RNA sequence: ACCGAUAGUGAACAGUACCGUGAGGGAAAGGUGAAAAGCACCCCGGAAGGGGAGUGAAAUAGAACCUGAAACCGUGUGCUUACAAGUAGUCAGAGCCCGUUAAUGGGUGAUGGCGUGCCUUUUGUAGAAUGAACCGGCGAGUUACGAUUUGAUGCAAGGUU
RNA sequence: UAACUUGGGAGUCAGAACAUGGGUGAUAAGGUCCGUGUUCGAAAGGGAAACAGCCCAGACCACCAGCUAAGGUCCCAAAAU
RNA sequence: GACAAUGGUAGGAGAGCGUUCUAAGGGCGUUGAAGCAUGAUCGUAAGGACAUGUGGAGCGCUUAGAAGUGAGAAUGCCGGUG
């Protein structure tokens, strides 16, 4: 007997959330955060949908390294054209375009596919304390950890 | 017996076998042969003795 | 009502004629007739007869006015090829396809 | 030099989306005659 | 006598290439690219019947997870207290309550945390 | 209302007037089955079994024994000359659940 | 218990077209209808072709004439497609359109999982090893006489011409 | 739970990697020649990213049931942040 | 009924499907045979029906017999068409 709850786009309701990247560690906020931007934390998980939440990361120019990764975390972009393989520090790129850094690290954990592009298209990084979506009227989301 | 109801005896005809009919068959593409050599070849086998 | 006409193989290719034919479907004839006046295909004027001769169907044998007519289809299907050679370089010969075309124009009024 | 694989209906029919022919001109000969083409003079079977 | 080939071959092949409909450009035209493709559609059905039961059990698997990590549980333990406590409902059955019934789902959570 | 109940290799989750598939049963079509082991039952007054509920039957009315649709299984070996190909039809049975007794 | 137009003669209409200085080699090509009753007359067109009218049981039987498959070429539409990386399917699955040899129906497919054609030959082939443009027809363990072994049947110290 | 004897019918006589005992080579080779096991050949399924020969395991057919092997449990991607 | 077995190349053994013809029996057909086209049908497989359209004169079924008895590959042969 086939009973099987599958959810449709008649079906889901997305809510917004805002997380504090403020004192945290690269990558162990990024898995906690892609796992949202999938329906992980949710019943009614259907794969073929998309089924999971917005996410707003806000101060992001505070995010933390553990080893010596701020000055050999290279991330080396090549351009298609020879000898065009390019360069910059992990250290000099929070420095600059914090939000590319954090961007870049969440996507790198979601699938890539139609549907991994899609819902990389949910983040919305700032750098600094204030954001613009206060219209969504946005939770905060305290990190299991 | 009748001319439209003819048995033979049980166990005393049989069908022969046709090789080179088909995979299923078990005697298909090399039909019962084996692989190269002086007996796959027609006319192929070696004098008795 | 409708009324067809056919012109069978016409010593046209129908790559060649289809390319004329896409031009009139769906027109009314007085705009068909002027583009098929215009156009310098070779083509043009064969079609033009087809198309004539379908209008003339229309008014005498359907008593149809022919003052608002719109062509509703027109198609060309292939006839049989004539076969022949060219002789090339050194013995050989290549084969040639002299192809041939049926034509057909069918005009309504629209009604029932 | 040779083609390596024969093309299919549809790349073959794909190709084929440009190659067309446009309506002309046309204008229409106002005193007398029917449709000729735009910026031509047609002394016969028009006044233009 | 002599036999002919006559209408066996043609019946024999329509068959299969009536099989081959919806497939694209000449692989529902043409018998031999038809015929291949049938015998390779076949293979894949044979394997899937048998990858559509680890897919939907695991499936399930990760709606439990996110209905037991609301009462601060991990699937895991959640049912390694189940087991203790001796229920036999599917990992089927667990997730269609805690899709239709919170309150049912919240008293199994609660018989799993006492066998611990 | 909400019952859970374990027939054939398998469970199945049923209400009050709903139609079920399951593998064949040894019954006529018109006769009546009990299912006797009741897993859970929810709603109103929810009992949780220890596995069984020890009572709660769960009473249906047979429809159609059936057999379902055709399936072909075919496999084949990519360069031995080997293939083989056969049809499945599953039986099954079709009840209507007409009462839950908790 | 021979063939039935790629068969049967090479030849159902020919040792002819045609090829070769010559000896010589050597094709392809059957079927309107019961009966020619083989389309008077009108219309568009230089004609060819066509639309009507008429003959006929039937003209999508009109001489390129019984039936009329497939490759291939078009016209019209129901669902779908211009941010996407592919052996083209398969399993899961919304939305839209329909309604059958009536049964836990049919068409299409947003999106997700898995997935390197077939044959031959090889220790081992997705193989950058071979073969096939596609569709149709044709195309390969047979028969005679001996030998041996197994099954069947008749008679039996006999059996058989 | 096999073995042997008599008769009918075969195919095979190009083998490969891994582990281990040895020759040859240079205590070289995805080298070459023997002994002893296993797997491929003729074996799908899970693991080793992909990967005939390595590790776990031998597919009669349904199922939207359950327990385990090797290997695993932050996200890709099932299970301990 | 209980128990057990059922991956497979060279290759051995068994049981069957379908094609053309013959014999005997019993049938169908201008109120429409064979062939061809389409369908959401039946059988464990090879395969068998039924309905509708086209077609216009022949064809199944049962038991037995006999074979020019089954094609996707041969830089296969002939024709047609890309
Ligand atoms: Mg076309």
């Amino acid at each position: 007997m086939r009973q099987t709850f599958m959810a449709n786009e008649s079906n889901i309701e997305r809510k917004w959330y805002v997380i504090d990247a403020e004192g945290q560690t690269l990558g162990r906020l990024s898995s906690e955060v892609a796992s949202i931007l999938r329906g992980k934390n949710k019943v009614t998980y259907t794969p073929h949908v998309d089924t999971g939440d917005y996410v707003i990361v806000i101060n992001a120019s505070k995010i933390e390294f553990t080893g010596n990764k701020e000055t050999d975390k290279v991330y080396y972009r090549h351009s298609n054209h020879p000898g065009g393989i390019k360069s910059i520090t992990a250290g000099e790129l929070r420095r600059t375009n914090p939000e590319r850094l954090i961007e870049n690290s969440i996507k790198g954990m979601l699938p890539s596919t139609r549907l991994g592009e899609k819902q990389g298209k949910k983040l919305f990084v700032y750098g600094g304390a204030e954001h613009p979506h206060a219209a969504q009227q946005p939770e905060n989301y305290e990190l299991r950890g | 017996m009748k001319l439209h109801e003819l048995k033979p005896a049980e166990g005393s005809r049989k069908e022969r076998n046709r090789v080179g009919r088909g995979v299923a068959t078990g005697n298909g593409k090399t039909s019962g042969r084996g692989h190269k050599g002086q007996k796959a070849r027609s006319g192929g086998g070696v004098r008795p003795g | 009502m409708e009324a067809k006409a056919v012109a069978r193989t016409i010593r046209i290719a129908p790559r060649k004629v289809r390319l004329v034919l896409d031009l009139i479907r769906g027109k009314n004839a007085a705009e068909a007739i002027a583009i098929l006046k215009l156009t310098n295909k070779a083509s043009s004027p064969v079609i033009e007869k087809v198309l004539m001769s379908a209008l003339a169907n229309a008014e005498h044998n359907y008593d149809m006015n022919t003052d608002e007519l719109v062509v509703k289809e027109a198609y060309a299907n292939e006839g049989p090829t004539l076969k022949r050679f060219r002789p090339r370089a050194q013995g050989r010969a290549s084969a040639i396809n002299k192809r041939t075309s049926h034509i057909t124009i069918v005009v309504s009024d629209g009604k029932e | 030099a040779v083609p390596k694989r024969r093309t299919s209906k549809t790349r073959k029919n794909k190709r084929r989306t440009h190659f067309k022919i446009s309506v002309p001109g046309m204008t229409e000969c106002p005193n007398c005659g029917e449709y000729k083409l735009s910026h031509r003079v047609c002394k016969n079977c028009g006044s233009y | 006598p002599r036999v002919k080939g006559g209408t066996v071959t043609r019946a024999r092949r329509k068959k299969t290439i009536k099989l081959a409909k919806g497939y694209f450009g000449s692989k529902h035209t043409l018998y031999k690219v038809a015929k291949q493709q049938v015998m390779k559609s076949g293979q894949y059905a044979f394997r899937d019947r048998r990858q559509r039961k680890r897919d939907f059990r695991k499936l399930w698997i990760t709606r439990i997870n996110a209905a037991a990590r609301q009462h601060e549980m991990s699937y895991s333990r959640l049912m390694n207290g189940l087991k203790k406590a001796g229920i036999d409902i599917n990992r089927k059955m667990l997730s269609e309550i805690a899709i239709s019934d919170e309150k049912a789902f919240a008293q199994l959570v609660t018989k799993a945390k006492d066998a611990l | 209302m909400f019952a859970i109940i374990e027939t054939g290799g398998k469970q199945i989750k049923v209400e009050e007037g709903q139609e079920i598939f399951v593998e064949k049963l040894d019954v006529n079509e018109g006769d009546t089955f009990t299912f006797d082991k009741v897993l859970f039952v929810g709603g109103d007054s929810v009992k949780v079994g220890a596995p069984t509920v020890e009572g709660a039957t769960v009473t249906a009315t047979v429809n159609k024994q059936g057999r379902g649709k055709k399936i072909t299984v075919f496999t084949y070996k990519r360069r031995k000359n080997s293939k083989r190909k056969k049809g499945h039809r599953q039986p099954y049975t079709k009840l209507t659940i007409d009462k839950i007794n908790a």
